[PDB]
């Protein structure tokens, strides 16, 4: 049925053995149906499951879905099967879905689901081309069914960003919902671009006789001041 | 319920790990404020009918209209009056819960989730309460640290509804 | 509980016909080679609980922990649950070898009792040694070979039956484990 | 997950009222002798993997058995399993000792535990064992007079043993 | 077994010994003979304790009364109530036990039917709560129930699988709950060992459970625990849920399906032995590609309910870490 | 992520040395002022959302084009949206108002974010101005002079300016 | 690097959230503790020469092979010698470090994370540095709740090494 394309492949930190025995920070705290948590735990799972794919500002009180509560609450369903009826959900599908280019949307959902950045732009083809015919509901099938998925959150396990900091250090990688915010650069270029959004280019003003040249004291002021 | 303890058990439970030194300040810290807290606890237990009593007056005397309106909503039945100071009486009690824990576990849990649909579908202003709680803010009588245990947990419930 | 008779009824039952001259010729066999069958059964039969006896004494004194304080057969009434257990594997192993057919043991002795031993806390693997002590044991007992008890049979050849046996036999050790 | 103190707001909610004075008083001596608890746990934390092999080395002296082939100690897998799942029950008993109340121990740890070692023909009862030398160890440790204030503990170590006690209670 | 083999479906559900029934046609006292009597003895033991391990210094309890049953005094009505007030019948089931384990076992060993209803609770616990336990065993014994399938004369049998006694659908499959095979007794059962009541949550309420026959894949099993939601807070991770409501329904009926063993060793991830994390010896599953010691597998026995066009992949996935299915039930 | 702490600690750490006792004297100064850094955190964050709906109220009503219709507050869920990135960045300086130092905040939030309203045709210019509206309203409630004993704050103030002075010139 | 700081920090901003007074609780407790703390870490900074030449003697003591065999993993060159002082002065240096933050997390991050694997494959043993540990922890000659913020983290360390 015309399998996916061999790709080629990276090196990305996911895939290496960081020793972080007894590990310090940076792990996502884990949200699991496995230690039977209460309704609390219970409630920061959802939550915390809900910005994971929505992620953040999209999460709201109308995006929101009661009745995938109702049955992940009772057990009527997996962590997984939430995630999954999560993305089929039509208020997913009008913000992030209608919006991006095809190409685009197989980032949010690899990168999103997996919590790994694409390989290389030959991933994006392949996996918009499977997107791109069986529709949306095979892809998020084959990512979830996905060997990868399976060997690394299992039946009930939020997905996170893997390996984002590094143990030794503080800036690592730039969060997950930041990198790939859902407008794409050139979304709009097909359409009216933005308008009237001067006033704050108004608001903030500064004279050209003030700004600092080449050669002046005052511009290397900011690395004395980190010292 | 969401305490500091629980929350740091929690914490190096996810992490596969014991309770190393951290968390064990962190439990002693909320062993030396918890003196402060439970001095707050017990005048607000202490004269909690009085500032139901004045909350729902204040909220009366702001809105003039929730003892006028012929509504069942609003206050101007014999009922709405009694069900008014039943709600102001879930936050005082909300509130002391919290001063006793130690962090807004029990108001979270037991008062904050799902409030929105209770206030969008009963048709109840978020204001009124807010309005209720700024005269428990006024009129606790609290001084000093135990005054900052309340004002927070106090202020804390008007960030929910605000 | 089903013979071998029966095993060729239901077979052919399935098969919603008559049995046949194939079928028929081979419970033949059954029958023909049923004197040997019939004196075998006596030689299991015979001297059996000697057979418990030597197998689960070989079961503790091959491995020292099951008497050892906190074991398993450590209790006087232990140990009788542990003999009367052996000798009730060793006779419906014995009525497998009357009918012919598993049926009895497998519907019988065999079904519940990995849950039942489980759930004691019986070692299995102690379970499927003692099993297999029986197995030799029982297997040397009807070849005539025994060191203790050579009886007088007529002299011929009954490889088969002892591969059944063996086969009853290594058909509880594997239901154990 | 409950501590000692979510556990009476929670009783106090459920009932529907403000907690009195002398339920308040109460709670204040147990914030009173806080500083003990926090010392007991250190006092286990700082020993724990010693605490765990030790008893291990004793459990399989004792038994014999386990280690043996045949037997579910003598797997190399199997014998790591062994040593862990003890490691397990100390770091939740711990919890639970600082915690106060056993909710942590008696969700994550202990709930439905026995009926897995009835599905991997691991005897409960050996098991039990293993967590009563445990605790005679971790009471042996908790009730060193050295680097702390001299004192009484006894009502802790007390709430210590209830734990210990639990875990052996529910393994089987 | 197999429900097909044969045209018999109960035999090889585990039930096929207990057709065996032991009434006593002969009449008058049997002075010398003493064989069918020590078969009909034997019956009563078998059926009283449940195969329960009676010892010769366990067989000088109750000499009396066994000395008795030989005499014209007691039918094995008579004589099974007396097995039953004995000392050894308190120390196996009362004592271990609570009432509602006490209860059902009391059914088990004395009507051979399981309790159905919380009706049948609540009346013998109350006569135990007015008036002890020789009244409790009374209460049993005397009763319409007995004497019209036994009539003091046949040593009780397990009727509560039959259609003929009448019981509510539930007990039936309770009937199966509480008798697994001719191996499990009192003490050797799982579900039901000393203290723990066979049926908690599934007796009082009338659940169903489903059936597992005895032996293969399914064997070894025990439902995992169910707490009620935000009041009377419990955990919500132990189980799937009996029922399945809502929306998901779409995509085939949901299968409630139950694996069985789960285990390190026996989870591969479709791949022929044990995969190892580390070069050297390190085997729990990676989190965060840091090496955590937590079981893949928590508990051996979770659940599945799966609708039926994902029936084929769940079906392949348990098989791939080696988990063993139990029994599947439409829901 | 680095507090005040871990920062001097990887410093040393990263020349391989031990803390001189200069460092130590400093450190003990910032130890035994930090009550006053605490009670600036408790002040925020028991009036963020006023200070936040506030300062909308300001932003909103001075520059009016992204009210209209074809700005960015139009849309009314852009216009939640814009409310909680408000809320996002004042939560952010809470955090790094307690760390002492500014690592959580240039890490996880301000870095990356100018590349993000970019790509959305988002002002950044006036999401800056936004944090100027929220920096005069952070300091006009932290300089609040009541259930708190007199002292002095500005050696503490003029840091927490840092921070939203840091997030304003880090979206432009 | 986990402080009871960023411990707070990370567990508040997992939720999604402002932070609640339980942080600040935690954070006090940090406060109140750390004067002890930092009378620990100057004396051990302020005689570390002494306890690392004392430890790696410690270690020849027990282990007389240790010093007379043959072998680049050895100390029985000039080289080893240097080298045993060299890693000794790391373990005491982190604990001065873990005194003055305040949890195990700079050893958690310099020290322990991969360990294991530098002690397999140098034929390092866990053995040598819990002997000079045992030194350390019996004459750094602190006292009271000092000696007890030391031997917390020296404990901590045996405990990572067995
Ligand atoms: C656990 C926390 C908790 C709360 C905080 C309350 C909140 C709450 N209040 C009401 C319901 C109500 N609350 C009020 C109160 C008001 N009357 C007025 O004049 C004022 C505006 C206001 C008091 C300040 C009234 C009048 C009703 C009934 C409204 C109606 O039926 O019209 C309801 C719907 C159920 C009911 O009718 O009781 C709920 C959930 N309930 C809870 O379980
Ligand atoms: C129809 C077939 C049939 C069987 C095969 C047995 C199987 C069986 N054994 C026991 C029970 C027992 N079986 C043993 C036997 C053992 N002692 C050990 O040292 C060894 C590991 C092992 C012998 C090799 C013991 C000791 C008990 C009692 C266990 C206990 O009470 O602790 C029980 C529980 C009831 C009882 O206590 O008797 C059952 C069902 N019963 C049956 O009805
Ligand atoms: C009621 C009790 C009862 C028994 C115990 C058997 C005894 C028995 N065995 C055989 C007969 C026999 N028995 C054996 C048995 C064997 N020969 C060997 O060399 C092996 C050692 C051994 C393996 C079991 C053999 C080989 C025969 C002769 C072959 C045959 O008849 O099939 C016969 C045939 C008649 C005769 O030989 O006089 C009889 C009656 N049958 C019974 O009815
Ligand atoms: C979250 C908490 C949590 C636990 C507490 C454990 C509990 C646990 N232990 C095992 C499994 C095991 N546990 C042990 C341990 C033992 N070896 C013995 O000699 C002693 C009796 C005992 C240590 C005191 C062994 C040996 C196994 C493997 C059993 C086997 O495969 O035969 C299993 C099955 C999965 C596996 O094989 O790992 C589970 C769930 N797992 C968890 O997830
Ligand atoms: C952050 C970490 C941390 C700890 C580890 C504890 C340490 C600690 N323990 C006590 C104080 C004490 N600790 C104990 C403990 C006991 N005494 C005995 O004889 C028993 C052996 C043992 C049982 C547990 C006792 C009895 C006191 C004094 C009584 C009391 O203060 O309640 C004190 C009071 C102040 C002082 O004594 O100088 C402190 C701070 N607190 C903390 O904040
Ligand atoms: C109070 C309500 C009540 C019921 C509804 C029945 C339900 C029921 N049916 C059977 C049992 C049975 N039921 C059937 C019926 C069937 N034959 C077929 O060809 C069809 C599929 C189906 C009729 C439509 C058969 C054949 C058996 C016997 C099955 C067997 O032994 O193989 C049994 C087991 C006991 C027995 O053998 O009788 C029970 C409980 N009994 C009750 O007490
Ligand atoms: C697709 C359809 C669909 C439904 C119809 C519901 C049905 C439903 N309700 C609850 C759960 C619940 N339902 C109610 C409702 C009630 N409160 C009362 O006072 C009344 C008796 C009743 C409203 C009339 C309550 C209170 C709970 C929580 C019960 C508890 O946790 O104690 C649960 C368990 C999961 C959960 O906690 O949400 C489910 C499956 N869910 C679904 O998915
Ligand atoms: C961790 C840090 C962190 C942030 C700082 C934010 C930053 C951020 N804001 C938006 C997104 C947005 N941010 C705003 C905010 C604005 N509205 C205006 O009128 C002003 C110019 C401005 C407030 C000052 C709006 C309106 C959107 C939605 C834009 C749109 O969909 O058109 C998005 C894209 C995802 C979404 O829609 O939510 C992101 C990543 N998100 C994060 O995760
Ligand atoms: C857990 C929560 C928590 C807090 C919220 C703080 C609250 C707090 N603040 C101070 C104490 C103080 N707080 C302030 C603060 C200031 N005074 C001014 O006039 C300015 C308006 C303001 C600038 C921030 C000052 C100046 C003191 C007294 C000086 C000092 O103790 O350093 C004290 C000392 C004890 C007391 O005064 O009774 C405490 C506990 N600490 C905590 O543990
Ligand atoms: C941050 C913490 C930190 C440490 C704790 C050390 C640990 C450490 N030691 C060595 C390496 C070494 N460590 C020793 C030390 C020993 N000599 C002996 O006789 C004794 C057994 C022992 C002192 C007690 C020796 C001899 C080597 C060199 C081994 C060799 O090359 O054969 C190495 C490999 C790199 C190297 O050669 O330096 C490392 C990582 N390094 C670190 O970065
Ligand atoms: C020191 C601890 C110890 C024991 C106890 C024995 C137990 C024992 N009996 C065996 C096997 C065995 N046992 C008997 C039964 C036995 N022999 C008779 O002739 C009579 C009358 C018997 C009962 C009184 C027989 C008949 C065999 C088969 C071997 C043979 O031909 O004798 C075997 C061999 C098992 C095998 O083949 O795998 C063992 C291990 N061995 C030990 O090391």
């Amino acid at each position: 049925s015309i399998p996916v394309l061999n790709y080629s492949l990276s090196t990305q930190n996911q895939r290496v053995y960081s020793f972080e025995y007894l590990p310090n920070e940076e792990q996502p705290k884990c949200y699991t149906t496995d230690n039977l948590p209460a309704a609390i735990e219970m409630d920061q799972i959802i939550w915390a499951a809900y910005r994971q794919i929505f992620s953040e500002h999209q999460l709201l009180s109308s995006t929101r879905q009661p009745f995938l509560e109702s049955q992940l609450r009772f057990n009527q369903i997996t962590v997984k099967d939430f995630i999954k009826g999560l993305i089929l959900s039509d208020a997913f599908r009008y913000l992030n879905y209608d919006v991006n280019n095809n190409y685009r949307f197989v980032e949010m959902c690899i990168q999103r689901i997996l919590g790994r950045e694409i390989y290389n732009h030959r991933e994006k083809l392949a996996f918009a081309v499977i997107i791109g015919s069986q529709g949306l509901e095979a892809f998020i099938d084959l990512l979830i069914n996905s060997e990868e998925y399976e060997d690394n959150f299992g039946d009930n396990m939020i997905p996170y960003q893997r390996r984002r900091i590094i143990a030794q250090r503080s800036k690592g990688e730039i969060p997950f919902n930041l990198k790939t915010p859902r407008l794409g650069k050139d979304f709009l270029y097909k359409q009216g671009m933005p308008q009237l959004l001067w006033a704050g280019p108004v608001h903030r003003f500064r004279p050209q006789e003030q700004s600092p040249k080449a050669g002046d004291p005052a511009l290397f002021l900011s690395m004395v001041q980190d010292l | 319920m969401k305490t500091p303890i629980t929350e740091a058990i929690a914490s190096a439970d996810s992490q596969g790990r014991f309770l190393s030194n951290a968390e064990l300040q962190s439990i002693t810290g909320r062993y030396q404020r918890a003196s402060a807290s439970l001095e707050a606890a017990k005048q607000l237990t202490g004269n909690a009918s009085r500032l139901i009593t004045g909350a729902a007056q204040a909220v009366y005397t702001k809105f003039p209209f929730v003892t006028q309106m012929p509504g069942p909503t609003y206050a101007s039945n014999a009922i709405g009056k009694a069900k008014c100071a039943r709600d102001i009486g879930y936050y005082l009690r909300m509130t002391t819960y919290c001063l006793v824990v130690g962090a807004t576990g029990p108001m979270d849990e037991y008062l904050v989730a799902g409030l929105e649909e209770i206030n969008r579908s009963f048709e109840l202003s978020p204001s009124w309460y807010i309005a209720a709680l700024e005269n428990i803010k006024n009129d606790h009588g609290l001084s000093g640290q135990a005054a900052n245990e309340a004002n927070t947990y106090l202020d804390y419930a008007i960030n929910v509804l605000s | 509980m089903l013979d071998a008779f029966s095993r060729v009824v239901v077979n052919s039952d399935s098969k919603a016909a008559y049995v046949g001259g194939s079928d028929l010729q081979s419970l033949k066999t059954f029958i023909s080679d049923g004197n040997k069958r019939l004196d075998a059964v006596n030689c299991i039969v015979s001297n059996a609980s000697c057979i418990v006896s030597d197998a689960i004494s070989g079961m503790i004194c091959e491995n020292p922990g099951l008497i050892a304080p906190g074991g398993n057969c450590y209790t006087n009434r232990r140990m009788a649950a542990c003999l009367r257990d052996g000798e009730i594997i060793l006779r419906y192993v014995s009525y497998a070898l009357l009918a012919g057919d598993s049926s009895v043991l497998d519907d019988r002795c065999l079904n519940g009792l990995k849950e039942t031993y489980i759930a004691l806390g019986v070692p299995t693997a102690s379970t499927s040694r003692a099993v297999s002590i029986m197995k030799a044991a029982s297997t040397a007992f009807i070849m005539n070979t025994a060191s203790g008890r050579k009886i007088e049979i007529a002299a011929g050849d009954c490889q088969a039956l002892q591969s059944e046996a063996a086969a009853y036999f290594d058909k509880v050790g594997s239901a154990v484990d | 997950m409950l501590d000692a103190f979510a556990k009476v707001v929670a009783q106090a909610d459920a009932r529907g009222e403000f907690l009195s004075n002398k339920q308040l008083n109460s709670l204040e001596t147990m914030i009173g002798e806080g500083n003990k608890r926090l010392d007991i746990v250190n006092k286990i934390n700082s020993n724990a993997s010693t605490i765990v092999t030790n008893s291990a080395r004793a459990l399989f002296a004792e038994q014999p058995q386990l280690i043996q082939p045949g037997g579910n100690a003598y797997t190399s897998r199997r014998m790591a399993a062994c040593l862990r799942d003890m490691e397990i029950v100390l770091r939740y008993v711990s919890y639970a000792m600082t915690a106060g109340d056993s909710s942590v121990l008696d969700d994550r740890c202990l709930n439905g535990l026995r009926e897995t070692y009835q599905a991997l023909g691991t005897p409960g009862t050996s098991v039990a064992v293993a967590i009563q030398k445990m605790k005679e160890a971790s009471i042996a440790l908790a009730n060193d007079l050295n680097g702390v204030p001299l004192g009484d503990c006894s009502s802790l170590n007390s709430e210590l043993a209830v734990y210990f006690d639990r875990a052996a209670a529910a393994v089987v | 077994l197999g429900t097909v083999l044969g045209n018999s479906s109960l035999d090889k559900l585990g039930l096929d010994k207990f057709v065996d029934r032991f009434e006593v046609n002969e009449a008058g006292r049997p002075d010398g003979f003493s064989a069918d009597y020590e078969v009909i003895i034997r019956a009563c033991y078998m059926q009283i304790f449940a195969n329960a391990y009676i010892m010769e210094s366990e067989r000088a309890e109750m000499a009396k009364a066994e000395s008795e049953f030989r005499d014209g005094r007691f039918t094995v009505k008579e004589f099974c109530r007396a097995l039953a007030k004995s000392y050894q019948y308190r120390k196996r089931f009362f004592d271990g036990r609570p009432l509602y384990g006490a209860i059902e076992l009391c059914f088990k060993h004395i009507l051979g039917r399981t309790p159905d209803g919380l009706e049948h609770y609540r009346a013998k616990s109350a006569v135990y709560d007015t008036k002890g336990y020789e009244a409790f065993i009374d209460a049993f014994f005397d009763d319409g129930e007995y004497d019209a399938f036994y009539d003091s004369y046949c040593v009780p049998f397990y009727r509560g699988h039959l259609t003929t006694s009448n019981l509510s659908m539930a007990a039936f499959t309770h009937m199966f709950q509480v008798v697994r095979g001719s191996s499990t007794s009192d003490k050797a059962n799982p579900r039901t060992m000393t203290n723990q009541i066979t049926l908690n949550q599934a007796g009082i309420q009338s659940i169903p459970l489903a059936v597992v026959a005895p032996g293969a894949d399914g064997a070894t099993f025990l439902a995992p625990d169910a707490s009620a939601g935000s009041w009377q807070t419990g955990f919500s991770g132990a189980t799937k849920a009996r029922t399945s409501h809502g929306s998901r329904q779409e995509k085939g009926k949901m299968f409630r399906i139950e694996v069985a063993n789960n285990t390190q060793y026996s989870a591969v991830g479709g791949g022929s032995g044990i995969k190892l994390q580390s070069r050297s010896g390190k085997f729990y599953k990676m989190r965060n590609m840091a090496p955590a010691k937590v079981s893949t597998f928590r508990r051996a026995n979770n659940v599945y309910l799966v609708p039926f066009d994902e029936l084929s992949a769940t079906y392949i996935k348990i098989h791939k870490n080696g988990g063993s299915i139990a029994s599947i039930t439409p829901v």
